[PDB]
């Protein structure tokens, strides 16, 4: 909040050039297949995202730092959410969050869910994550299924209506939902064991 | 300008269901001891009625509250300092046990021990908890008038019917009744504190809770008369007086009072109010009693005003208390929406437990009626409870603020119906009462949905400030009897030392 | 000890099937020419073969192995199948080109074109004075079963499986009479109980 | 000594306020422990009432001095949709008095 | 024959992880006051070691427990009544503060207040909680020997190494260590009760918990010497002694003790034991100390025996207590499976907190070893902890009962492995130790799975019996200071009355 | 039971054992049973109704869990309304929306 007012006249809507290394679990991980080439040594061309880091452009609205900090941004709805090589649509979760956290009445983030309290932030985490929201869990396993060609949604369908809430865990700790983010199952017949999904669901190790 | 804070309370009488759950929980926790069995710190009364104790609102009879002398100075209705002391050998205005009720119990054991060959079925008869003697009949109780129990001519003696032609209300078709739950108002200008000769009653600086020091009270029993709400009850056994303690043990850590958290109707709200203590006397001594309500609002300070915030910090108000004050449901209802009103502001005590007046079924008419400004919903003019009665109860007889509160509640209903039934935006009713869509939606959030976190916004009383919480955390509760508690001077005749203190001083500074 | 007793001498049905389907052991590794011997180079990729094993997408990112019928194949699951395509990034034992079921072969021993000596780095002889060391040779030459392959660029190359490379690395004698392999657990060789006893101080019988 | 404390009479006087209408005191408040120690309890147990009321309300049963002393409603029911009010605290006057029976 | 009940405790040393969580929770709740800061009602010691206080097991030095005179009569080792009184002006055997440790704190504030321009980085140095003076160095603590902290020759002074050629254990390859958590044993024949001149110590009839009356204790400090477990700690500030109270406030309503419920290793079990109080002296005075263990088992009564049940009811044992006794995990471990053993039965106090001995890694050998009677699992003869050490600790030097306990634990393991790994029934090991499949499965249920409801089976102490729970429920806790608590006679000099009592008598009978 | 007439059958010694029997067998408290129940009904109607409980098929309410926090039950064919997070329970809802006949 203080930064947002102190930066006025010094920093405004800026354009930032950010380097980003080639990421594991992204198509770019298939960078150099047979050997190592150093572009600075002229052994290859400087190709960002392959023989060098990605060169990204990031727009920053410094005066709006506080308003952005205290609200859930529009990228969740415009781009979506994901991780570990898979992505999914999370519109329904953002709609839920608008009702749970309320929304910005005005300003740069008008209409976006609020992030005023730590609880609002906790609810964001719980609602968006597949481990804590069966709806997301099924969409996540579905995304993975596209890659493997094998159905994995059966791993979360029986808990699709499950939604862990902050106040419920204050009443009693809750067991999470099987998620593609991991490799073991949260099941009532088999304990969580890493590599279990690779061995039993035939999902490859990311090697 | 001296800022202080207090957790005020607002009771929404429109949602009141007169269930008394609040009274039972308080009783179980705080007043189940012999001596105060007849005392109900929290009690609910059905109106019209005379209440508990009987006719407590009749100050000409009970002499409670303050009066404003011709010279403009305030004086307890009981009398000035000398007048009051002259009444100490026998308080002439003191309410008797019969003004409350003679506490009773029943001989249940007779049901168990009745001898073989009894001529009739055994029964459990009433017995007095004061004398232990058989009672021929129970003739009174703390809630005797519940739901219009008693002839109208008796109930209508209700002080609030003053200046009202009440005959019409004795007719079946015009019948009306409402509920008035109440506790101590924990006033800003308490008449009790001012009428105690020993100075045993005080208002806590950090949270404004008013208490009767059980060590220092000498049992002069003058305070009982002083309180115009008759919320101080004499403990006939201990010989000392007791009163609602606003559940300070809970409030101190940020919890709601017992009667607030256990309110089944979800009508009680708790929120901080910041007030200018230096303006208390000026406000309470305003010439016209119909100005007391607004004068008190003027003593309440805007918690979002940086000027107030900085002054608050300078005056020692904790940051978490200021924060709580900024999201206080009580501040919104009393200051912003003007829905909450004080209880009998004319007593001049600047009460801190306020009320939102109740709506009621439309009055009797010639026909089924026509659509009014609010469509199929009621217009304020059609409500059956006479607004003048509510004004006598909450605004010193001024119907203006009561009508505003009621009209705004009805306006919110009109606006929400257009939204949820017609799927349209209709702010006609809101505009008529000076409310914006945003205000109506927030009112709805707090009054209708009323989530737990929105009903109670109680900050910690911060017991660590200006004290030594560490040794206390380690040794409080070991009640072996060190005989050193309750005094600042360390010397004690029994040559002992406090269990929860450190006697070996650090020699390394 | 585990490899010797549960993989070689008395093959465990459970263990064998497991490493066959869940490890890169059956995967082929290209040997690099050195002075007098070979060194394990990079893993063979589908792109290295003439028809790229019918792999149009990410052929340089898909590993290769031989099926039990002596045929070379690009099994599903390799990182190449993860991007640019879909439905084949799984551990089903199938041919990444024909989509037909296949069985990967672990060792080339018994179907090799020749035996080649591959050098393995050994650091067990280095270290400070505070730890026990066992002197052998900085480079240990092992006899590995290989097969010569015709690459897409017209050149030729020798390949062996990760499986065979691993057994050699552990010092398991397989009948090729490898002087650097153990004749028993008591033989002080690069990786035996006798060897480890000297390095760690733990009794060989406990290790066994 | 409470008796000796009386001698700190004027010494415990702080600032006056409201133009002399009030006086801030800096005196002992240890007596307040009297009501604090009543509220304190051994534990709370979740229970409800086997009576035909339709309430089905969950309560916190307070045990103090190894005895059941009183009850207050639980407020931790799973919350209803954001557009609906929640159920807490439920309860009623009858239920609030049940503890009376145990040793009555 | 006089039956009484008590909630005994069993600690499974085989599952002990020596974490001290039990010690910290007890400390926070019960002994964080100045005067007892150095006292650890529950303390954990690593063995071999001398413990807290140092060498507490050396009765020749500390004079704790009982001795059996030539005439067969029992006498406190401290001396008979006259001998003990002759030592009252200065207890010659009393442990000094240094036998425990000098309690310390640190000057943390120096880190906050160090002045600008300090020549070196500020630091928090130790200070004595006894004198408040700077301590040049901390040289002792209550858990100084944790995990073999100290030279073997020092730790091996351990009393339990008596009659053992301990040289071999000073060799690295033969190193061994175990954990011994302990509290008051709440004995059937407590030496403390017998050695207190004021008679301030007593065993509660209803639950056998032993307490030091804080009103009646006169600070004669003889009991401290009397207790052979040194579980009574003098409060140097109050001048009175205190000890583990077995968390009676919780036990009274059926809850586990704090150290039991907070035991991270899940090694503590709580269950009722019914005992014949009339046999206490006979059992404790048996001639051979190696017979004390069995003599005590003989004082424990079979809770499923109708003869015992009917006698129990006649002697006032509540039905819920008898029921709890019938599903007592402590009874199963001590009486049925013979896994639990008393701690130092030779002190002749008939301790009620028992222990299951620990298993340990196999001992050093020439080779990797061969399959034994238990296959790949250990045979009792191969365990590295010398059984004679465990016998000195739990069975007065008799290795027989220790070997039985250890062998049975290993047998259960053998049986379960055959079941879960080989999918076969192999009772060879069980038969060798006299256990049935059913017993092994129940042992497994309680020791391995150990569900909460199986670890703690604590009945209510029934505070309503022979007392008046109603007035107490209504008025307990209002600590205003009525000055009438603690005496049966109603007369009191301050002319007051009990807050939690009824003074107005019923006149209707 | 270890022996006797009921040897091998689950025990009903305590009230908790009895409570667990209720929770485990009922479709309202055991999603597995809920799906089997809706499946049975589907045979009569010729319309699938298992979709009403599939999303909670792994749900199993336990006595000790409800002691920690009251739990919302599962939609069951024993009733005619839904236990859902988007629509409140309304009697006759399944007849009107799932086309299940009233038993008339
Ligand atoms: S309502 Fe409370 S604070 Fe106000 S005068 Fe009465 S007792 Fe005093
Ligand atoms: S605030 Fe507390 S003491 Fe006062 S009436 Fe309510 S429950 Fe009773
Ligand atoms: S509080 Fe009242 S309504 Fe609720 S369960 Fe108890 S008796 Fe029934
Ligand atoms: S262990 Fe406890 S009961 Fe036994 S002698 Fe010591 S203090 Fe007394
Ligand atoms: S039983 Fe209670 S008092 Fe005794 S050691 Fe354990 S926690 Fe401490
Ligand atoms: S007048 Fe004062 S002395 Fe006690 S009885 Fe009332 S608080
Ligand atoms: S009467 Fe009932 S509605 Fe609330 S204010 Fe008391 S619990
Ligand atoms: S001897 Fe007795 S007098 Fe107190 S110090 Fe020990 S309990
Ligand atoms: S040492 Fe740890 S294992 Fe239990 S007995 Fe104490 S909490």
């Amino acid at each position: 909040k203080k930064f947002s007012e102190v930066c006025v006249g010094h920093l405004g809507k800026e354009t930032d050039i950010v380097t980003l290394p080639i990421q594991h679990d992204s198509a770019a991980e298939l960078a150099q297949p047979l050997d190592v080439k150093d572009w600075k040594k002229g052994e290859c061309d400087l190709i960002p995202g392959k023989t060098a880091p990605h060169i990204m452009v990031v727009e920053r609205d410094y005066p709006a730092t506080y308003e952005r900090f205290t609200s859930i941004g529009p990228l969740m709805e415009k781009i979506g959410n994901g991780g570990k090589g898979i992505a999914w649509n999370t519109q329904s979760e953002m709609d839920l969050l608008r009702k749970l956290n309320y929304t910005k009445a005005e300003g740069p983030a008008k209409g976006q869910p609020m992030l005023n309290t730590a609880i609002d932030a906790a609810e964001m985490i719980l609602t968006l994550a597949p481990e804590t929201n069966g709806q997301v869990a099924v969409k996540a396993w579905a995304a993975l299924s596209e890659f493997t060609g094998r159905d994995h949604t059966h791993l979360a369908l029986n808990k699709e209506d499950e939604k862990i809430r902050f106040r419920d865990i204050q009443a009693q700790p809750r067991k999470i939902i099987s998620s593609p983010t991991w490799s073991g199952l949260e099941d009532e017949h088999v304990s969580y064991n890493a590599g279990y999904t690779n061995v039993h669901e035939l999902i490859p190790w990311r090697t | 300008m001296k800022i202080r804070s207090q957790v005020g309370m607002v009771l929404n009488l429109d949602k009141a269901i007169g269930c008394h759950t609040c009274s039972v929980t308080c009783k179980n926790v705080w007043t189940s001891r012999e001596g105060v069995e007849y005392a109900w710190f929290n009690n609910v009364e059905t109106k019209p009625g005379q209440g508990f104790p009987t006719d407590w609102e009749n100050q000409e009879k009970y002499k409670g509250g303050w009066i404003r002398k011709i010279n403009g100075k305030l004086q307890p209705r009981m009398g000035n300092r000398a007048m009051l002391l002259g009444k100490i050998f026998a308080n002439p205005h003191l309410p008797g046990i019969d003004d409350y009720y003679e506490p009773f119990d029943f001989d249940y054991q007779n049901l168990h021990t009745a001898p073989e060959g009894s001529k009739s079925q055994p029964i459990a008869r009433p017995r007095s908890l004061i004398t232990g003697e058989r009672m021929a009949k129970i003739e009174k109780g703390p809630n005797w008038e519940d739901d219009l129990g008693g002839e109208f001519d008796k109930l209508a003696k209700d002080k609030n019917f003053d200046n009202i032609q009440k005959a019409m209300y004795s007719q079946f078709e015009n019948t009306f009744m409402m509920y008035l739950p109440r506790l101590c108002e924990h006033c800003l200008n308490p008449a009790c504190v001012a009428t105690c000769p020993s100075g045993a009653i005080y208002k806590r600086e950090e949270d404004g809770i008013v208490l009767i020091d059980q060590d220092k009270c000498r049992g002069w029993r003058m305070c009982i008369t002083g309180c115009p709400y008759k919320k101080i009850y004499f403990n006939w056994k201990s010989g000392k007086s007791e009163k609602c303690i606003f559940c300070y043990p809970r409030i101190e850590a940020g919890q709601p009072t017992v009667c607030s958290e256990t309110c089944v109707g979800r009508i009680r709200y708790l929120g901080v109010l910041l007030y200018d203590a230096d303006a208390i006397e000026r406000a309470a001594s305003t010439e016209n009693e119909k100005d007391l309500y607004q004068r008190q609002l003027d003593v309440f300070l805007d918690p979002n005003d940086p000027k107030v915030i900085e002054q608050a910090i300078k005056d020692g108000i904790p940051l978490s208390v200021i924060e709580a004050a900024q999201q206080s449901p009580v501040y919104k209802m009393a200051m912003e929406w003007k829905l909450a009103l004080p209880l009998h502001p004319e007593y001049r005590t600047l009460p801190m437990v306020w009320y939102v007046p109740p709506l009621s079924p439309i009055q009797s008419a010639a026909d089924a009626g026509e659509l009014g400004s609010n469509g199929i919903l009621p217009d304020v003019e059609s409500l059956r409870i006479p607004v003048q009665y509510l004004a006598n109860l909450l605004t010193a007889g001024d119907t203006k603020p009561v009508l505003r509160a009621l009209k705004r509640m009805l306006a919110m209903r009109h606006y929400k119906r257009a939204e949820t039934v017609d799927g349209k935006v209709d702010t006609r009713a809101l505009e008529e009462v000076g409310l914006t869509e945003a205000q109506a939606q927030e009112m709805y959030r707090y009054l209708a949905i009323a989530n737990y976190e929105d009903r109670f916004v109680v900050p910690s009383s911060h017991r660590e400030l200006a004290r030594e919480a560490f040794p206390e955390k380690n040794g409080c509760g070991f009640t072996f009897g060190d005989g050193c508690h309750g005094s600042d001077t360390k010397f004690n005749l029994f040559n002992s030392r406090r269990i929860d203190a450190i006697d070996v001083t650090s020699k390394t500074e | 000890v585990m490899l010797r007793e549960f993989h070689l001498d008395n093959p465990s049905q459970y263990f064998t099937d497991y490493v066959r389907r869940y490890t890169d052991m059956p995967m082929l590794v290209m040997l690099e020419e050195r002075d007098g011997y070979y060194a394990a180079g990079r893993m063979l990729r589908a792109a290295d073969l003439v028809a790229a094993l019918g792999q149009e997408n990410n052929p340089e990112w898909k590993t290769v192995a031989f099926n039990t019928n002596g045929e070379m194949v690009a099994p599903n699951g390799s990182i190449g199948f993860r991007w640019g395509e879909k439905g084949k990034w799984n551990l089903e034992q199938r041919d990444g080109k024909t989509g037909e079921e296949t069985e990967l072969q672990l060792s080339l021993l018994g179907s090799q074109d020749e035996i080649a000596e591959v050098g393995f780095p050994y650091f067990g002889g280095d270290g400070t004075e505070h730890f026990n060391k066992v002197e052998l040779e900085n480079v240990l030459l092992h006899k590995l079963p290989v097969k010569r392959l015709q690459l897409a660029d017209g050149s030729t190359a020798l390949v062996t499986t990760v499986y065979d490379l691993t057994l050699a690395n552990y010092g398991l004698e397989r009948g090729l009479n490898d002087v650097n392999c153990a004749t028993s657990y008591d033989d002080v060789k690069a990786y035996t109980p006798a060897w480890a006893e000297q390095i760690t101080g733990v009794s060989r019988s406990q290790i066994i | 000594s409470k008796f000796l404390d009386r001698f700190r009479y004027a010494k415990q006087k702080g600032e006056t306020f409201a133009d002399g209408h009030g006086q801030l005191l800096n005196t002992n408040r240890d007596w307040e422990d009297g009501y604090r120690q009543r509220w304190q309890h051994d534990k709370i147990v979740r229970s409800t009432h086997g009576v035909n009321c339709t309430g089905s309300c969950s309560w916190k049963i307070y045990v103090k001095n190894g005895l059941v002393t009183w009850e207050t409603q639980q407020t931790d029911y799973p919350r209803t949709r954001p557009d609906l009010p929640n159920h807490e605290p439920r309860g009623c006057p009858r239920g609030a008095s049940y503890s009376w029976y145990l040793y009555s």
